[PDB]
């Protein structure tokens, strides 16, 4: 309301980066760079 | 990432050796029990025939 210049910058600050992530790229949890070991069923399959 | 991959493979391999180690002694025990029943055969048969 009554200021449209910098509220989009506020909306850009919500994501972990200041830019929205690419829809094609997978999430941080499934990218196999997560430090915690996965479950036995997934690694077995 | 490669470090954690190595860790997971090593743990699975160790579990595999443990399972094989248990399986071998169970096999020996079953074979010995079968041999013991096999000796029991002839003594019971001799008593029955007499």
């Amino acid at each position: 309301s009554k200021h449209l210049i910098e509220d989009l910058i506020i909306e850009s600050s919500k994501f972990p980066a200041a830019q929205p992530p690419d829809p094609n790229q997978p999430a941080k949890i499934e990218t196999d760079y997560w430090p915690c070991p996965p479950s036995l069923a997934v690694v077995e399959t | 990432s490669l470090n954690r991959r190595i860790q997971l493979v090593e743990e699975e391999l160790d579990r595999a050796q443990e399972r094989l180690a248990t399986a071998l002694q169970k096999l020996e025990e079953a074979e010995k029990a079968a041999d013991e029943s096999e000796r029991g055969m002839k003594v019971i048969e001799n008593r029955a025939l007499k």
